[PDB]
């Protein structure tokens, strides 16, 4: 999310994670104008 | 119920709940639409 040069959109930048502790906590923390619009599963649960 | 229940725009007059407090106990009715707030912030708002 703080990457400075994104991909095209034919060659969309895939990666892969991991064995990690996911804390999507610190994911909600931005300037407005922020589209978060899920599906197949509840925004809380993620996260048990 | 497809022969009754099938409008061309898909009815809104059919609704569900996906966020609440806590569980059901047995054979309990909840008609509360009064906003969830998840995160921190009080919320209080219409949207966000």
């Amino acid at each position: 999310f703080n990457a400075t040069r994104f991909a095209s959109v034919y060659a969309w930048n895939r990666k892969r994670i991991s064995n990690c502790v996911a804390d999507y906590s610190v994911l909600y923390n931005l300037a407005p104008f922020f589209t978060f619009k899920c599906y197949g599963v509840s925004p809380t649960k993620l996260n048990d | 119920s497809n022969k009754l229940d099938s409008k061309v725009s898909g009815n809104y007059n059919y609704l569900y709940r996906l966020f609440r407090k806590s569980n059901l106990k047995p054979f309990e009715r909840d008609i509360s639409t009064e906003i969830y707030q998840a995160g921190n912030k009080p919320c209080n708002g219409v949207a966000g």
